[PDB]
């Protein structure tokens, strides 16, 4: 089925399906239950910084999430991507709630990808930048209860007109290009991405989360994939 | 594991 | 129609259309007949580099294209590109052949695209460089017959199996996703484009060129625009 | 003597040095009377953004100042800057109060040139940015009163601890390494600067202002600069 | 004294000093016996390409050197460099010879350095590259016998007019202004670094190697650093 | 020329 | 205008 | 370790 790399930024504890009792950031292999997580001290209402890099050398993605004036949260998995995804992908940004839930809404987003094959001078990269989103995004792809134009703003999960966030809401946007993550020649592969976000909840209890995400380029949101499940997975296994 | 929320 | 705006190298002299009577290097906005040319010493055999740039401060389109150990050749345009293309645009090569021909091969590829709005640090951006073409590129649209793959190459024009450039040929390549060349905050808004090309006949007049064009995202090849039109004109108007 | 190139963002009105009667920007080619100015509508209080643009095949200096929710300023002017400045010289910020004084915070510089060669995949380059200053900023050269550290900034002119600007002050910022613009090969030669100021004065009447600029390695603040010159020239000549 | 850490390109075993009995790339941290190495392939007269890299999440100093057409050799450490080197360095190339000699020619370098912080939109970085070297390169300390200019390359050890690479040759080339790899506010720190070489000796037993290093902006090359020293060691301890 | 400050 | 070829 | 030259 789809096949999916990502990174969550998970707002809400489900400690039934392997989510440790506190918000925390997560490295997702083909389950929502993250091979590898990290304590993340969320502030709701306040605009964080996520970057997650990796490169075919040392097989490591890494994630670091921070807030102006606080000590950043990191995670850190082992994996050759390259036994996980295939040769071309696309990559995104996945946002749900469910019976709870908050703003995921991102303020810019920047990725990065190059391979740099074994001749002289020969790099390939492709890079995309948007610190600010218009009504008419030809070069995204929208999907679920995504939109953008929203003060220049990418909301992925529906928000009323007097700014409150809906539940069991669910919403992707994945960047038009596919990305060429592998290639025969390639010596050195790597990409960095980076977006700022603010999550913002009316309640004490917000849910479910923002996910970074890299997948088969023809990937879609799973049916009922709402909630706990970000839009990324079509259950909890 | 766990089971205390935030 | 399809709106073009393409800077040209031009190896054949069609001087009933407009041509001086040289190879030359031109700017077409929406017209094979240049608005500006300059004499170009093209070399059959060797690599060339050109450059393309624009800001919509000077409001300037100009070319340098030039080959190693030789004087470059330039020309340029004051045009609004504003006033001439759609907001969201793609940009490609084009070449052709028609009763004479050439191989108008393609070695590497590269565009970035800046748009600064009037807020702090806000910049969207779009970069893409190609230094080995693959024969599955997903991220280019490929028309007529152009081919990727062969030696890592980009061939926008037929070439037989014994290296051979074939006549009344005509093939584009487009990269897959379009390009947000204004916005409506936007103070400075920029491309700059740059591609090392391989044009080689066995005849001593080769025909009919390379050029590298913008145009509305759903542009194809118009029928009939083989040779002097090299894939860009319905028409020579 | 030394060889001065400046984009001035100048807050006060000299009109008997050739200033126009308002805050203005201008490029000065030598001289403090400026060979081109732009009506500035300067905001006492608010963060801006200056970028500097200029290559060598349009030969325009271009300079485009705004300020967030309001429309930016533009000047330009045609100068072949190879004619004007050494091969290597040194990039930096200048700004000065005499009688009357403000502020002149740098929150972040950022700087790009780029020599383009007729040769295949040859660019000779240079890019720095800051964000955020240290009080042992190494790869910066200080002259005058410049200080950073406070806050992250870089303070060109004197501010006493309760934040107020002092009058009769001048400071500049040198980048440590030479930046070299021009090489006997290039064939495209280009610089992009770009800086956020914070202009802040408890009068009416601020003075006197920033200026981006471009000179000799050896430039140093020339006696009796401060006030009206902005510790770039000596005389008002 | 100074702290150095290398990337070394060991053309010549030194098998009483710790080197493997073969050619070979290594890590090496304040001394010439390198922690972690890897065979290398070395092709007399060909123009290979490095890449180092390393990043403060990972703490992973590796490298990959390879020929066109040919398997690159890799070689990775892990290595916290802020417990290693200075907040403040430099990096450059080093070169040998002794007994044995070759040409350690450089053609190409590139360098880039990122340190993010935890606001949004705070980004310091430096970045430089050189295609193609000047007679008078400001912008690079040289040391030793390491020259530029000819034929627009960095000759890192003496060779005569008739192309011969001379012996008991040492020679280093720092970039001028210092590079600041650790701050108390960044969340990621990293660098990148590049450069092709061409090592040609006219024997079958070149010696003694190229070597890519970061130290104490104020490194000089050690008295006696002649050839398996590699102008980095003052003794093989 | 000009000579009104601001 | 032109009319000589190359 | 090692001790045959190349
Ligand atoms: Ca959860
Ligand atoms: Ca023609
Ligand atoms: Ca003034
Ligand atoms: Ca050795
Ligand atoms: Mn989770
Ligand atoms: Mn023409
Ligand atoms: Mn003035
Ligand atoms: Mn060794």
């Amino acid at each position: 089925a789809d096949t999916i790399v990502a990174v969550e930024l998970d707002t809400y504890p489900n400690t039934d399906i392997g989510d440790p009792s506190y918000p925390h950031i997560g490295i997702d292999i083909k389950s929502v239950r993250s091979k590898k997580t990290a304590k993340w001290n969320m502030q709701n209402g306040k605009v964080g910084t996520a970057h997650i890099i990796y490169n075919s050398v040392d097989k490591r993605l890494s994630a670091v999430v921070s807030y102006p004036n606080a000590d950043s949260a990191t995670v850190s998995y082992d994996v050759d991507l390259d036994n996980v995804l295939p040769e071309w992908v696309r990559v995104g940004l996945s946002a749900s709630t469910g019976l709870y839930k908050e703003t995921n809404t991102i303020l810019s987003w920047s990725f990065t990808s190059k391979l740099k094959s074994n001749s002289t001078h020969e790099t390939n990269a492709l890079h995309f930048m948007f610190n600010q989103f218009s009504k008419d995004q030809k070069d995204l792809i929208l999907q679920g209860d995504a939109t953008t134009g929203t003060d220049g703003n990418l909301e992925l999960t529906r928000v009323s007109s007097n700014g409150s966030p809906q539940g069991s809401s669910v919403g992707r946007a994945l960047f038009y290009a596919p990305v060429h993550i592998w290639e025969s020649s390639a010596v050195v592969a790597s990409f960095e991405a980076t977006f700022t976000f603010l999550i913002k909840s009316p309640d004490s209890h917000p849910a479910d989360g923002i996910a970074f995400f890299i997948s088969n380029i023809d990937s879609s949101i799973p049916s009922g994939s709402t909630g706990r499940l970000l839009g990324l997975f079509p259950d909890a296994n | 594991m766990y089971w205390y929320p935030y």
